[PDB]
C-alpha cells in the first residue's frame, strides 16, 4: 500500500529501484529513512 | 478456558494479518462501536467452522432494525414530489417514489460484462438476424396490403361522387397508425416516403391501386428471396447450430491436452491428500486411507479400450514392429493382471485386498486408463436411453416432403439409426484413430447423435496415444520394469496380506529416487473396487 | 482482421532505420513509416491478387510476387 | 457448401445494409403531375458539446456558470466569460489601466476579495478539482480517469486484453471450463486454503462437478469459496473484492445512529503523530493498528481483550 | 504562498469528493444551517470572545468580503457536473418565483471549505499585496479553527438512507443519466 | 447490448544509436517479425479479395523486399536530414524522398 | 384440474423492429402464436384481443412526463431530442423505433386485460405474450424495455386480489417490479437469476425489502450452465414453502427463453422440460396464475418453448411432431419441438444452493383515460387464419 514505503532512502517503493538485479541485499539491521539522507545531502550539496 | 481462548484463535487463524483485522473487529466491538449481530456475523465468517469454539463464545457472550443492502438508497422527498395523475389511493399507498435502483452504481462506474460466445454462436445470431429481418418485412408488408385490400373492397361498392371526398383520419380505420407508414417509409425514398403518405391519406382511391400493386410485387419477390435464401440458411444452420451448442467441447482439443498430463494430476491428487489431512486435523487424529475411488461395474469396458489400445498399435509408424509388440502384450498383460481376469474372452473374431505400489508413469498410465472408463460408462449409462430415442426418430413427413431434414452425415454413412450406438461409436473410434473419418464429421455426428453429451469423447485417439506412450515408458525405463517384475513377484492370488507389504513399501522406498513420487493403489476384488492413496515424502521421513 | 497497421511495431521501425544509417528517430516518423509501407503494400499485393486471379490460382505464390516485384523496377531475388 | 454469390438475390443484399430499391425504383405517378474541441475542459467528462466559433475551448451545457437547456439554447453567436472579458469590453475598448483598482473604490473597500471578484469574471467555470495538495495527504486516494474519486477500495479497471479477446475456455470467468490456475498461487505454489472449510476442493478432471470456485482476497490475499460466503460469481468489475473479516468502512450501532466513516489512513509524513500512553479505557473509538487532530495509539492483542473482557464484564449485568 | 488546512476538514473534503463522484450523493441544499449564518455565527463568536481593540471593522470586512466571494464564485470553481442540474432547477425554480437567489442563503459549508481548499490557487493566480495576503490567511486560519471547534454541531456524518436530515441526499437514475451524460 | 460500460553509466544519446546502426549494417537477420507482417498483409489482400492465403515463402519474399525498400528509404531520408544541417529524421523527409523518387 | 385459459393476442404487436443486431425482438410472439395455433388448441381456448393502453392508462406507476415522453417518441427529429433521452435513458441502451408507443400501449392492454380477467373470474390462468416488459424503472428505460406492465398488472390484480406474487424464472431479472414493490407488504416479488457481473446487478440474500416490505422481495442469485433438475431442486421446494407461507391470490409468472440454452445474453442451460416443470408445478397449486412474456433473445428455442407453456398450460401434452406453418424454417434440423439442453459446465453446486435456500428461509420465516379503468372490455378476435 501507499508510494512511500521504503526502510532505506525511498525511491517510490510500492529492492534498489533504478538498478540492475545484482544488488539486492537482504539483511537484518536498524533501519532509518531520513528523508533519502537529507535527499542525499541536499544532492552532494548542490553538486560540491 | 477464557485465559486459552485467544491463543487458540491465533493458532486457528495462523495468518497475521488475518489476526491483527480479527483484533480490530474485536476492539470495535469492545468499543461500543459494534452491536451483538454485526460481531455475529463476523464471527460467522471467521470461527464458524469451529463448532466448540463457537458454542462457548455464544454461551459466554450471550446471545440469545433493516437489512439495509447495498443497492436501492433513498431519494430525498422532492424527488417524491411528482404529479402522476393515474395514481389513485391504493396506488400511493403500494408504490414507492423514494427508493429507484440504477444498473451503473451496481456497477461501480466499471460497466459489466457480456457471456463470451462461441464463434459459430455468433454466425448462429447473424441468421437469426438474416431470417427475422426478411420475413418482419414480408409480414408487414403483408398487413399492410391486407389493410389495403380491405379499402380496395370498400371501394369496389361505391360511386365516384363519394370516392372523390374519403377524407379519412391517420389510421386507416384500423387499430394501428404507423405499421403502414413504416411499410411506406422502408419501400419509397425518406422525403419521397412522407409525400405519398400525405397523398395515401388525403387522396384515397387513386394512388392506393398502384400503391397495393406496389406492395404486392414487393412481397412476391420478398418472398422468392426468402424462399431461395432458406435452403442455404438450413443447410449452414445445420452445422452452425450443433457447433454453437457445444461450449466445454470446442475447447475439449486443448482442455484435455493441457489437464490430462503429469503434473496438473499430481495437483489434484495432492489438493485432496492435504485436503483429508487439514480436515481431520480440524476434526480427528486418525485419517482416512482412501481417496479419489472409481467404481469398474462393467467388465467389457477394459475390452474396449484394448481394442483401441491393438487399433491404435497396427496405425502409427514411429514404433519398430517388436517394439510394438511388446507394448501390446504389456498393455494385454497389464489388465489381465492387474483386475484379476484370466485372459480375453474376446481374442476370437470381432476383435480387430491387494495393493499396488507404483511411481508417477503407471499412475498417470492408471489415470488415463480410468478417464476412458469414465467417458465409456457416461457412454454406457444413458446408451439405452439414446439408442431408443434414435431408433424412435420420428421423421416430419412434411421435411421430408419439402427435403429439409439433415441429410448430411447420412450421405456416407454416420447415421446412427439401425444399430446399437455403442458399438457404431466404437467402430467410429477405431476408424478415426486410423485416420479417414474426417474428424470434424466425427465431431457432428457425436453432436446430433447424443444431444451434445459425448463431448468427453472427442479426443479419444488424443488420450489412446498418451495412454500409449505412458505404457512404452513401462518397460525403457529400468525403475519402473525393475517394478513390474517385482510385482511379478509379488502376485500369488493367495492369502498373505498384511505381512509382506511392508517389505514391498521398504523395497520401493530403497528403489526410488527422492524425487520419484510415491503412490499405494489398492485393489479389491469384491465388486471390482479401486482406491489410490497418496503417501507422498510420508516414508523417507524416517 | 483489424487494427493490423500497429503490427509494425516502433522498435521495428526503430531497427529499420539503424539499418539505414539513421542516427535520431522521430517520433512521428512511426506513422508515415507505417503508412508508406502499407501503400507500397496496397500497391505489390494487388499486382500479385491479380497476377493469381490470371493463373486461376487460389493461393499466391512467391513467383508472382517476384514478378509484381519486378516489373515496377524492385526486382527481388532468392525466390 | 454456402452459397452467397447466386442466391443472395438482386432486390434484398445483406441485411442492415440498404440497396437502390428505395432509390431508382420509387417513382410514383399517382400524383398527376399535381477551432473546437471534444474534450471539455471544464470538467474532463463527455457528452453534448457547444462551442465559441473564435474560441477553441468547448463547454457543456450545465457546466456554464448559467446551465443552458439544449430545448431553448441560444441562438446567434455564443461566447465564454473570457471571451466576454478578451474579445469584448474591458480588453478592446476601456483597456485595462487602473478599473481593477477602481473596483476596490467602487465596491466599497473589499480590497481583500476585490482582487477575487474582478479576476471572477476573467476565469471560465468549471467544475470543482480537488487540490494537489489536499491530496497529498491521503496516498491511498488518486485522481481517475475522468477525474473521480478512487481510493483503495476500487479496483483497477481491467484491460482489453482479458476482458474482449480472453480465449473463449477464459471468458473473464472461472465458472466455465476446468481453472486450476485459479487454485495455485504464483508466489509459493502452494495449494489456497479456504477460511471457512479448510479444503481447496480441486477436485479431479474426471469429475469436475466437484470442483469449488475459490478467489484470492485483494487486500489479504485470503482465499475464499464460493459457497461459504453468499455470493453468486467473481468480482472482476467494480470495487475491490473485500472479504468479510477486515474493518468495514462504515458500521451502524442503533441506539440517532453513529456512521464513523473511518479515517482512511494519513501518510507518513509528520501528521501521522503517535502516543501510546493508555491501554484500559482509552476510548479511541477504534483507527488503531497492531505492533508486536487525528490521535492514533499503538494498542496490542493484550489491551484489546483487557478492554473486551472490561466491556462485557459490565455489560453482563444489563 | 503556502496554507495549511486542519486534517478533519481535508478528511471532510475527501468524503464529499467520495459522495459526489464514487456514491453519487449530492448535498441537501435545502439544510437547516447554510454559508450566512455560518459567518455570522463565527462573527459573532469571535467579537463576543475577544476585546475591542479595532479589529471588528476588518472582521466585518472579511465577512462581507467572503460572503460577495461565495455569491459570485459558486458557479465558477465549486459546483461538481453533478450538482450543476440541481444549481439548473434551483435557478429555474427562482426565476419562476421573480425573486433573485443568492448562494449564502441555500449553500452549506462544504461549499466554503471546498473554496478555502482552492483560495491558495486563487492567490498564486492574482496579483496582490503582501500585506493584505498575509491578513486574509490569518483570518483563514482563525476561521477554520472556529470550524475546528465546532465539528459535531455542524458536519456530523449521517447517512441519507435511513435518515431525514444527513446534510446530503440520494441522486436519482434520472439525474445521474442527466448530469453525467448529456 | 445490455451493458452499463555509486553511479549508473547514463549512456548519453547517439553512441547506442552508432552501436545499434554497427552491430545492424553488418547483421543478415530479419528486423521485422513474421506473423504481423503476416497478418497486416492478410489485412491488406482482404481489401481486394477475400478468402485469399499466402505461402510462407511468398510472405517472407515480401517481407524480405519490404525491408530493403524500406531501408533504402531511411538511408535517403537520413541523407536529406544531414543535407538539412540536421540528424533527427522528419516525415516531410520521407515525402521529399518520395516525391523526388516519383512514387 | 380443468382450467379455462385466457389467451391476449395481437396481430400489430410485432411489426416494430427495435433495430437491426437487436437482441429483444417482439416478432417472436407471431411465431409463437402461429404454433398455438397450429396445434389445434383453439377447440379448448378462449381468446380475446386487448385494446392498446391510453396516456392515463399507462400513467397508474410511471410518471406524467415520462407517459408523454413516450408518446411523444419519434426517430427522425432524434437530434434535438436529447434532455428527456438521457434520464429516461433512451437511445444509449434503448434505441428509438418506429412503433414505440403503440407496442407499448398493446403491451400494457393486455397486461391489465389478464389481471381484468384474473380479477373478473371469467379465467382462471390469463397468458398474455404480447408483452411481459419487467426492466422499466418509474421514470427509467434498460434492458430494451420502457413501460414496466407487469407492476400495471399486479395493480389491477390488487384491486380485487388481497395479495399478488410475481415470480421470475429467466435471466436478466426485473428490478422495476421489485423497485416498485420494495415497501409494500400486500406484494412479495421472488426472482431467479445470475448475479455477478450481470446486466441488472440486483438482488441479493440481504434485498428483501425494507419498511413494511421487509423479508417480502425473494431473490435467488444462480451460476452459469444451471440444468434442469438443480433448478427443480432450487425452484419447487422454496416456491412450496412461498405458497405456505404467504399465500398470494395471485400469480404472475414472466416466462421466456432466456434463461434457455441457448441464448445470446443469457447464462443458463435450461430445456424446455425444466422450463416446463416448474410452470407445470405453479398451475398444480390451482390458485390463479397471470403468464407474461418479455425474455428469449433467441427466437427458435423461445417459440418452442412458449408453444409448450401453451400447451402445458391447455392440460395437454403436446406431440413432439412439429407440423408445417409459415415460420417452419426458423428451427433446427431435427424439426422437432424439443429445446435441446447444452452440455456446458454447471457450476451451480448443491452446497452453495442449500445455503441459498437457508438465507431465503431464514428471511421468510418472518412472513406469517379513466373513464375506460378496470379494463374488463376486449374485442373478440375469434377469426384468426394462422393456421398452415
Ligand atoms: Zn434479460
Amino acid at each position: 500500500g501507499g508510494r512511500c514505503l521504503a526502510f532505506h532512502g525511498p525511491l517510490m517503493y510500492e529492492h534498489y529501484q533504478g538498478w540492475k538485479s545484482s544488488w539486492d541485499e537482504w539483511v537484518g539491521y536498524d533501519r532509518i529513512r531520513a528523508y533519502n539522507e537529507e535527499n542525499i545531502a541536499m544532492k552532494k550539496r548542490l553538486a560540491n | 478456558e477464557e485465559v486459552t481462548f485467544f491463543e487458540k484463535a491465533k493458532r486457528y487463524i495462523g495468518n497475521k494479518h488475518l489476526y491483527t483485522e480479527f483484533l480490530k473487529i474485536l476492539n470495535l466491538y469492545s468499543q461500543d462501536i459494534l452491536d451483538l449481530d454485526d460481531l455475529v456475523e463476523k464471527v460467522d465468517f471467521y470461527l464458524g467452522s469451529n463448532k466448540e469454539l463457537f458454542t462457548w463464545f455464544k454461551n459466554f457472550v450471550g446471545y440469545q432494525c433493516e437489512a439495509f443492502g447495498p443497492s436501492y438508497k433513498r431519494l430525498p422527498k422532492s424527488d417524491t414530489f411528482m404529479p402522476c395523475s393515474g395514481r389513485d389511493d391504493m396506488c400511493w399507498e403500494v408504490l414507492n417514489d423514494e427508493w429507484v435502483g440504477h444498473p451503473v452504481w451496481a456497477s461501480e462506474d466499471s460497466g459489466f460484462i457480456a457471456h463470451r460466445k462461441n464463434q459459430y454462436e455468433e454466425t448462429l445470431f447473424k441468421i437469426e438476424e438474416e431470417r427475422h429481418e426478411y420475413d418482419f418485412y414480408i409480414e408487414s408488408n403483408l398487413r399492410t396490403i391486407q389493410c389495403l385490400e380491405t379499402i380496395v373492397n370498400k371501394i369496389e361498392n361505391m360511386t365516384e361522387n363519394e370516392k372523390a371526398n374519403f377524407k379519412l383520419p391517420p389510421g386507416l380505420g384500423h387499430t394501428s397508425m404507423t405499421i403502414y407508414k413504416k411499410v411506406i417509409r422502408k419501400v419509397y425514398d425518406k422525403e419521397r416516403g412522407f409525400e405519398i403518405i400525405d397523398a395515401l391519406h388525403e387522396h384515397p382511391a387513386v394512388t392506393a391501386p398502384v400503391v397495393l400493386k406496389r406492395l404486392k410485387q414487393k412481397d412476391e419477390e420478398w418472398r422468392r428471396a426468402q424462399r431461395e435464401w432458406n435452403k442455404v440458411w438450413r443447410e449452414l444452420e445445420q452445422k452452425v447450430f450443433f457447433k454453437s451448442l457445444d461450449h466445454l467441447g470446442l475447447t475439449f482439443k486443448q482442455a484435455d491436452k493441457k489437464l490430462l498430463t503429469t503434473k496438473q494430476l499430481i495437483s489434484e491428487i495432492s489438493s485432496i491428500k492435504v485436503d483429508q489431512t487439514n480436515k481431520k486435523i480440524h476434526w480427528l487424529t486418525p485419517k482416512p486411507k482412501s481417496q479419489l475411488d472409481f467404481d469398474f461395474p462393467d467388465k467389457n469396458i477394459f475390452y474396449d479400450i484394448l481394442c483401441l489400445a491393438d487399433t491404435f498399435i497396427t496405425h502409427t509408424t514411429a514404433y519398430s514392429n517388436p517394439d510394438k509388440e511388446r507394448l501390446k502384450d504389456l498393455l494385454k498383460y497389464f489388465i489381465s493382471l492387474f483386475f484379476s481376469i484370466s485372459f480375453e474372452k474376446i481374442e476370437e473374431s470381432l476383435y480387430s485386498i491387494f495393493n499396488l505400489f507404483a511411481n508417477t508413469n503407471i499412475y498417470i498410465f492408471f489415470r488415463h486408463w480410468t478417464t476412458i472408463y469414465e467417458r465409456l460408462l457416461e457412454i454406457k449409462q444413458m446408451n439405452e436411453r439414446v439408442t431408443k430415442e434414435i431408433n424412435t426418430r420420428s421423421t416430419v413427413t412434411f421435411a421430408k416432403d419439402l427435403d429439409l431434414l439433415s441429410s448430411q452425415l447420412s450421405e456416407m454413412g454416420l447415421d446412427f439409426v439401425g444399430e446399437d450406438a455403442y458399438k457404431q461409436v466404437l467402430r467410429l473410434s477405431r476408424r478415426l484413430i486410423n485416420g479417414d473419418l474426417e474428424h470434424q464429421w466425427f465431431e457432428e455426428s457425436l453432436r446430433q447423435a447424443y444431444n451434445n453429451k459425448a463431448f468427453k469423447l472427442y479426443t479419444i485417439d488424443k488420450v489412446t496415444q498418451s495412454l500409449v506412450k505412458h505404457a512404452h515408458t513401462l518397460m525403457t525405463d529400468a525403475k519402473t520394469a525393475e517394478i513390474m517384475a517385482l510385482f511379478v513377484k509379488d502376485r500369488n492370488a493367495s492369502t498373505t496380506s498384511a505381512k509382506d507389504q511392508i517389505i514391498y513399501r521398504l523395497q520401493v522406498r530403497s528403489h526410488m529416487s527422492n524425487t520419484e513420487n510415491m503412490f499405494r493403489i489398492e485393489f479389491d476384488k469384491r465388486t471390482l473396487h479401486v482406491s489410490i492413496q497418496y503417501i507422498a515424502l510420508d516414508d523417507l521421513t524416517l | 482482421l483489424r487494427d493490423n497497421i500497429q503490427g509494425i511495431t516502433k522498435p521495428a521501425i526503430r531497427r529499420l532505420a539503424r539499418r539505414g544509417g539513421v542516427k535520431r528517430i522521430s517520433g512521428l516518423i512511426y506513422e508515415e513509416t507505417r503508412g508508406v509501407l502499407k501503400v507500397f503494400l496496397e500497391n505489390v499485393i494487388r499486382d500479385a491478387v491479380t497476377y493469381t486471379e490470371h493463373a486461376k490460382r487460389k493461393t499466391v505464390t512467391a513467383m508472382d510476387v517476384v514478378y509484381a516485384l519486378k516489373r515496377q523496377g524492385r526486382t527481388l531475388y532468392g525466390f | 457448401k454456402k452459397r452467397p454469390k447466386r442466391l443472395s438475390s438482386q432486390n434484398v443484399n445483406y441485411d442492415l445494409k440498404r440497396r437502390k430499391i428505395i432509390t431508382s425504383e420509387g417513382i410514383e405517378r399517382s400524383f398527376k403531375n399535381e477551432e473546437n474541441e471534444d474534450f471539455c475542459s471544464a470538467c474532463n467528462q463527455s457528452g453534448s458539446f457547444l462551442c465559441c466559433d473564435t474560441c477553441p475551448k468547448s463547454f457543456h451545457f450545465l457546466c456554464l456558470d448559467p446551465p443552458i437547456d439544449p430545448n431553448n439554447l441560444p441562438k446567434g453567436d455564443w461566447h465564454c466569460n473570457e471571451c466576454k472579458f478578451k474579445i469584448f469590453i474591458n480588453n478592446s475598448m476601456a483597456t485595462l489601466k487602473k478599473i481593477e483598482s477602481n473596483f476596490i473604490k467602487q465596491n466599497n473597500n473589499v480590497k481583500i476579495f476585490a482582487k477575487l471578484l474582478f479576476n471572477i469574471d476573467s476565469h471560465n467555470p468549471k467544475q470543482f478539482q480537488l487540490p494537489n495538495y489536499i491530496k497529498e495527504t491521503f496516498p491511498a486516494v488518486k485522481t481517475g480517469s475522468r477525474g473521480q474519486y478512487s481510493d483503495e477500495n476500487d479496483k483497477i479497471p481491467l484491460t482489453d486484453r482479458q476482458l474482449f479477446n480472453t480465449s473463449y475456455g477464459q471468458s473473464i470467468t472461472k465458472l466455465d471450463s476446468y481453472n486450476p490456475d485459479t487454485h495455485i498461487d504464483s508466489n509459493s505454489g502452494k495449494f489456497l486454503i479456504c477460511y471457512k472449510c479448510n479444503q481447496t476442493r480441486l477436485g479431479s478432471w474426471s469429475h469436475p462437478e466437484n470442483s469449488r470456485l475459490i478467489m484470492t482476497c485483494d487486500y489479504c490475499q485470503t482465499p475464499w469459496h464460493l459457497d461459504c460466503v453468499p455470493r453468486a460469481s467473481f468480482k472482476n468489475l467494480g470495487s475491490k473484492w473485500k472479504c468479510p473479516l477486515h474493518s468495514p468502512t462504515k458500521v451502524y450501532k442503533k441506539i440517532n445512529y453513529k456512521v464513523w466513516k473511518k479515517q482512511r489512513l494519513i501518510n507518513k509524513k509528520n501528521q501521522l503523530y503517535y502516543e501510546p500512553l493508555q491501554k484500559i479505557g482509552y476510548q479511541n473509538n477504534g483507527n488503531i493498528q497492531i505492533i508486536p487532530d487525528f490521535k492514533i495509539t499503538q494498542i496490542d492483542e493484550n489491551s484489546i481483550k483487557y478492554d473486551f473482557f472490561d466491556k462485557i464484564y459490565k455489560s453482563k449485568m444489563v | 504562498i503556502s496554507l495549511q488546512i486542519p486534517i478533519k476538514l481535508k478528511s471532510v473534503l475527501v468524503d464529499d469528493w467520495e459522495y459526489v463522484t464514487k456514491d453519487k450523493k449530492i448535498c441537501r441544499l435545502p439544510a437547516d444551517v447554510t454559508v450566512e449564518m455560518v459567518l455570522n455565527k463565527y462573527e459573532h463568536e469571535v467579537s463576543q470572545e475577544l476585546e475591542s481593540p479595532g479589529s471588528q471593522s476588518q472582521l466585518s470586512e472579511y465577512c462581507a468580503g467572503l460572503k460577495l466571494y461565495f455569491d459570485k464564485c459558486l458557479g465558477n470553481m465549486l459546483l461538481y457536473r453533478l450538482e450543476r442540474l440541481q444549481y439548473d432547477e434551483l435557478l429555474k425554480k427562482s426565476s419562476k418565483d421573480q425573486k433573485p437567489l443568492v448562494p449564502i442563503r441555500i449553500y452549506g459549508a462544504i461549499h466554503l471549505l471546498r473554496l478555502i481548499s482552492v483560495l491558495p490557487e486563487l492567490i498564486s493566480s492574482t496579483t496582490m499585496d503582501l500585506q493584505s495576503c498575509q491578513l486574509l490567511i490569518k483570518q483563514t486560519e482563525d476561521f477554520l479553527v472556529w470550524l475546528l471547534m465546532h465539528v459535531d454541531e455542524y458536519f456530523n456524518d449521517k447517512d441519507p438512507n435511513r435518515s431525514d436530515d444527513a446534510l446530503y441526499v440520494n441522486t436519482s437514475s434520472q439525474y445521474e443519466g442527466v448530469a453525467l451524460g448529456m | 447490448r445490455q451493458s452499463t460500460g555509486k553511479k549508473p553509466h547514463r549512456y548519453r544519446p547517439g553512441t547506442v544509436a552508432l552501436r545499434e546502426i554497427r552491430r545492424y549494417q553488418k547483421s543478415t537477420e530479419l528486423l521485422i517479425r513474421k506473423l504481423p507482417f503476416q497478418r497486416l498483409v492478410r489485412e491488406i489482400a482482404q481489401d481486394f479479395k477475400t478468402d485469399l492465403r499466402f505461402q510462407s515463402s511468398a510472405v517472407m519474399a515480401l517481407q524480405e523486399a519490404s525491408e530493403a525498400y524500406l531501408v533504402a528509404l531511411f538511408e535517403d531520408t537520413n541523407l536529406a536530414a544531414i543535407h538539412a544541417k540536421r540528424v533527427t529524421i522528419m516525415p516531410k523527409d520521407i515525402q521529399l524522398a518520395r516525391r523526388i523518387r516519383g512514387e | 384440474d380443468k382450467r379455462r385459459v385466457a389467451y391476449f393476442y395481437d396481430a400489430d404487436v410485432g411489426n416494430y423492429a427495435y433495430g437491426a443486431g437487436h437482441p429483444m425482438k417482439p416478432h417472436r410472439i407471431r411465431m409463437a402464436h402461429s404454433l398455438i395455433m397450429n396445434y389445434g388448441l383453439y377447440k379448448k381456448m378462449e381468446i380475446y384481443r386487448a385494446k392498446p393502453a391510453t396516456k392515463q392508462e399507462m400513467c397508474q406507476f410511471h410518471t406524467d412526463e415520462y407517459i408523454d415522453f413516450l408518446s411523444r417518441v419519434t426517430p427522425d427529429n432524434l437530434e434535438m431530442f436529447k434532455r428527456e433521452s438521457v434520464k429516461f435513458n433512451v437511445g444509449d441502451d434503448c434505441p428509438v423505433f418506429d412503433g414505440l408507443y403503440e407496442y407499448c400501449s398493446i403491451s400494457g392492454g393486455g397486461s391489465m386485460e389478464g389481471a381484468a380477467r384474473l380479477n373478473r373470474g371469467k379465467c382462471d390462468v390469463a397468458v398474455n405474450y404480447a408483452g411481459g416488459l419487467h426492466h422499466a424503472k418509474k421514470s427509467e428505460a434498460s434492458g430494451f424495455c420502457y413501460l414496466n406492465d407487469i407492476v400495471l398488472g399486479i395493480i389491477e390484480l390488487l384491486r380485487y386480489h388481497p395479495r399478488v406474487l410475481y415470480i421470475d424464472i429467466d435471466v436478466h431479472h426485473g428490478d422495476g417490479v421489485e423497485e416498485a414493490f420494495y415497501t409494500t407488504d400486500r406484494v412479495m416479488t421472488c426472482s431467479f437469476h445470475k448475479y455477478g457481473e450481470f446486466f441488472p446487478g440486483t438482488g441479493e440474500l440481504r434485498d428483501i425489502g425494507v419498511g413494511a416490505g421487509k423479508n417480502y422481495a425473494v431473490n435467488v442469485p444462480l451460476r452459469d450452465g444451471i440444468d434442469d433438475a438443480t433448478y427443480r431442486s432450487v425452484f419447487e421446494p422454496v416456491i412450496k414453502k412461498i405458497m405456505e407461507w404467504y399465500q398470494p391470490s395471485a400469480v404472475v409468472l414472466q416466462c421466456g427463453g432466456d434463461s434457455l440454452s441457448g441464448d445470446r445474453l443469457g447464462c443458463f442451460n435450461l430445456s424446455m422440460e425444466g422450463h416446463a416443470n416448474c410452470v407445470n408445478y405453479v398451475k398444480s397449486f390451482g390458485i390463479p396464475m397471470m403468464v407474461v412474456g418479455g425474455g428469449g433473445y433467441t427466437m427458435r428455442n423461445v417459440a418452442r418453448t412458449w408453444c409448450f407453456e401453451t400447451g402445458l398450460l391447455n392440460n395437454v401434452v403436446l406431440d413432439k411432431d412439429l407440423p408445417y406453418n409459415e415460420y417452419y424454417e426458423y428451427y433446427g434440423p431435427d424439426y422437432k419441438l424439443s429445446v435441446r439442453p447444452s452440455n456446458m459446465f454447471n457450476v451451480n453446486t448443491p452446497e452453495y444452493l442449500d445455503k441459498v435456500m437457508t438465507n431465503i428461509f431464514a428471511n421468510l420465516e418472518n412472513t406469517k383515460v379513466e373513464e375506460d379503468s378496470a379494463e374488463a372490455k376486449d374485442t373478440k378476435g375469434g377469426s384468426q387464419y394462422a393456421r398452415d
